[PDB]
């Protein structure tokens, strides 16, 4: 966490930091795109 | 009186974290080298 680092999402590459924000998860819910096109914030389906 | 200085690179934009995306990105030529040179000049002409 809090570091550039080289995240790999189910199968989604690219370079970005883990950081832990204040949105609510929903179970169902495995990754969450922003308006820029790239996904905004994933799950990790090991620990919710 | 002025605008909002925004540079849109294009590198990072075309290919986001990509290795083989750059080899065919220079094949055009200085096509990114004249877009980052005139929008380079925007930002001179708001402060201007």
């Amino acid at each position: 966490k809090n570091k550039c680092v080289n995240f790999n999402f189910n199968g989604l590459t690219g370079t970005g930091v883990l950081t832990e924000s204040n949105k609510k998860f929903l179970p169902f819910q495995q990754f969450g795109r922003d308006i820029a096109d790239t996904t905004d914030a994933v799950r990790d389906p090991q620990t919710l | 009186v002025s605008m909002t200085k925004t540079s849109v690179d294009c590198t990072m934009y075309i290919c986001g974290d990509s290795t083989e995306c750059s080899n065919l990105l220079l094949q055009y030529g200085s096509f990114c080298t004249q877009l980052n040179r005139a929008l380079t000049g925007i930002a001179v002409e708001q402060d201007k």
